[PDB]
């Protein structure tokens, strides 16, 4: 049996999002890619550095927004610009988000020497694709 | 009646037949002049109104790449020329004009001319290293009938 | 104690600026007008003379320079509202279509003051001219800061 | 802290080979030819041997940057097969999909 | 905006120099992406943009490349059981013609600044110039 990235069946009480529901073989078929850069295209360089930066950027956002992330973040690289698009629950006060956005942008722009912007779409609660 | 530019004036000053006779940077910018300029900018300092204005600011600050993309932007190798990189035999004058050492340095300088990853200064350092190396080995060379410097 | 002495003193500083072959700048005239806002009644004729001298010298009046003339001619605590001055109309005609850049530290103040004078006079035609000037070029950047942006 | 002591030794090997790259190039050039006297080549053969062993560039091993696994690594991403599959199977690698054909 | 509209919008300063301009006989723009639909949308934006500035453009689709590699599915042993991965690269080539150097800079900036994420460009300018003045006349 294959176990990779597969949320298993229980008794029909486990909420799963659209991203979680689909196993790896649905990548490029039903669900797209969370990161979009040019480093895995044919004849392109610096794939290892884009991949390492993404791993860190995901751990950073999880810790900086603990319990406030509704789904996995989406990373979009254009030129030297980095764009982080995160679905965030409406738990924290509004002014706290403005603090964490200013902090997380400045800190990650001085760490990777690129302009980094954070895009936050607030949801009332996690969106459930199906109950499995 | 209350014409803004029709009527008597103070007349203490006279028409500026000579204008801006002393240069604006009479001295290097002082703290007084450097700080006044920062305040003038704040007078018109308003927040970004769209993504275009934000990108314009990043461009002025060097944060965002300039377009169209130039893969060699800001990358000048000491303002050198092609002839400096390609013709490197001028630096082999100290070496023997003929013989095995000349034959070897010919191969060394041929590779250096085809090296795009080194600057002219770095290439000269490779040549200088061999000059001092053979000088130290003068006694071994003399035994083999090779005379260096 | 005496304004006439005080005014003649400030002028003496200006006369020594010509003896020493030192030419005045915009800030010099703006500083004189900002001081004159204290004496609303007696500063009217002196203030206009300065602006005429500013043009003859070749210094271009900035938004700050008008901000000071307005304060001096349209006092906020003006009991004599029966017959207000008409200078605001001439100023707006003078600046119609012109674009301005930061050249003084009171440029932002002008627009907030101009709208206030429009509300006092209850002239909506003048309010359109002031807002229309704000939209020409990049004049929007001199509307003012947080305190003066919301008042305008 | 690096992943383990094996990754730490490799990092030092990579930083000492960079310092001795020009030196080991200039000396080794004197040996890889047939134009110079064999006495000089025999002496250059020992100058290169005398350099520290960690300067030698064949002692570098490519290890997964995240788990320090010596084998199973993919050189384009610098990750082991196990670590690569975790990022790929979750949609986190840009453009990597499963191969069905 | 219904009633509140800018009056005299400020426009950048474009000063004509005295230096002669570059002349590009051809200008091939090879965009690459993992997604065909993105190339279709970008192709529409680029062809529409070229036609609006007077540039002559043609488009063709170079054959796609699929790079496949095999990995070991298990963490330990079970050699015969593998997992395979692929990366797909798709191409759209925009071949422009008869461009001056000013027209090629403004166009490339405009379309390069709007290059979607996950798309890589490969511009291949082809300049045409006279012969070197020394070569023009044989000198011994
Ligand atoms: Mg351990
Ligand atoms: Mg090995």
């Amino acid at each position: 049996k294959n176990r990779a990235a597969r949320v298993r069946v229980a008794k029909g009480n486990k909420p799963v999002s659209y991203e979680e529901a689909h196993a790896p073989h649905y990548i490029a078929h039903r669900k797209g890619w969370l990161s979009l850069h040019t480093g895995n295209l044919d004849g392109e360089d610096h794939a290892a550095e884009r991949t390492l930066e993404d791993v860190f950027l995901r751990k950073f956002m999880m810790g900086t927004f603990p319990g406030c992330l509704a789904d996995q973040i989406v990373l979009k690289r254009r030129a030297n610009q980095v764009d982080i698009c995160a679905l965030v629950l409406r738990q924290l006060p509004a002014h706290k988000f403005y603090f964490l956005v200013g902090y997380s942008e400045t800190l990650l722009s001085h760490f990777y020497k690129c302009p980094v912007r954070l895009h936050l779409q607030t949801v009332p609660s996690k969106v459930v694709y199906k109950y499995i | 009646r209350k014409y803004l530019f029709k009527g008597k004036r103070l007349s203490i000053f006279a028409d500026k037949a000579f204008a801006d006779e002393p240069p604006e940077p009479e001295a290097s910018p002082s703290l007084w002049e450097i700080e006044f300029a920062k305040q003038l900018a704040s007078v018109a300092d308003q927040p970004f109104e769209n993504g275009f204005e934000e990108m314009i600011q990043w461009t002025k600050e060097g944060k965002l790449w300039e377009f169209p993309v130039n893969n060699e932007a800001g990358l000048d190798d000491d303002g050198s020329e092609f002839h400096e990189h390609i013709f490197l035999d001028k630096y082999l004058e100290d070496f023997p004009k003929q013989g095995p050492i000349r034959l070897f340095m010919e191969l060394v300088t041929c590779g250096l001319s085809k090296n795009p990853y080194l600057s002219v200064k770095q290439k000269v350092e490779h040549i200088e290293w061999f000059r001092n190396y053979f000088n130290e080995k003068r006694d071994i060379l003399k035994e083999n009938n090779i005379a260096f410097t | 104690e005496k304004f006439e002495e005080k005014w003649n003193d400030i002028l003496d500083l200006l006369k020594h600026m010509v003896a020493q072959k030192v030419k005045p700048n915009l800030q010099t005239f703006n500083t004189i007008l900002k001081g004159l806002r204290k004496c609303y009644s007696l500063g009217r004729i002196p203030a206009l003379q300065i602006l005429r001298e500013m043009k003859h010298i070749g210094i271009e009046p900035s938004l700050a320079t008008y901000h000071h003339i307005i304060h001096l001619f349209y006092p906020r605590d003006l009991s004599a509202i029966k017959m207000p001055s008409l200078i605001i109309y001439d100023i707006m005609n003078e600046l119609e279509g012109r674009t301005f850049s930061p050249q003084d530290l009171d440029d932002g103040r002008f627009f907030q003051l101009a709208m206030s004078v429009c509300s006092s006079l209850r002239d909506l035609e003048l309010a359109y001219q002031v807002h229309r000037l704000l939209n020409t070029g990049d004049n929007r950047k001199l509307v003012g800061h947080d305190p003066l942006r919301k008042v305008y | 802290y690096y992943v383990d002591w094996r990754m730490l030794r490799d990092l030092k090997r990579r930083k000492m080979a960079y310092e001795y790259a020009d030196e080991r190039l200039r000396i080794n050039s004197l040996r890889k030819n047939t134009i110079l006297p064999k006495d000089l080549q025999e002496m250059a053969g020992d100058e290169i041997a005398a350099l520290p062993r960690d300067s030698c560039p064949v002692r570098i091993r490519n290890r997964c940057v995240m788990t320090s696994r010596p084998r199973g690594v993919k050189r384009r991403w610098r990750l082991s097969r196990i670590v690569f599959r975790h990022l790929a199977d979750h949609g986190l690698l840009s453009g990597v999909q499963r191969a069905i054909w | 905006l219904h009633v509140d509209v800018p009056k005299d919008v400020t426009r950048p300063t474009i000063t004509t120099s005295d230096e002669p301009d570059t002349l590009y006989k051809r200008l091939s723009i090879l965009v690459k992406a993992h997604d065909r639909a993105v190339l279709d949308s970008y192709e529409y934006f680029a062809v529409l943009a070229a036609k609006e500035l007077g540039i002559s453009i043609k488009v063709h689709e170079p054959p796609r490349k699929i790079e496949r590699f095999t990995l070991l599915k298990s963490v330990h042993i079970f050699k015969k059981h593998r997992v395979q991965y692929e990366m797909r690269t798709l191409y759209r080539c925009l071949e422009l013609k008869h461009l001056t150097g000013s027209t090629a800079s403004v166009y490339l900036e405009y379309i390069q600044r709007n290059l979607p994420e996950g798309v890589a460009m490969e511009v291949t300018k082809t300049q045409i110039q006279q012969l070197p003045e020394h070569i023009k006349e044989p000198m011994w």
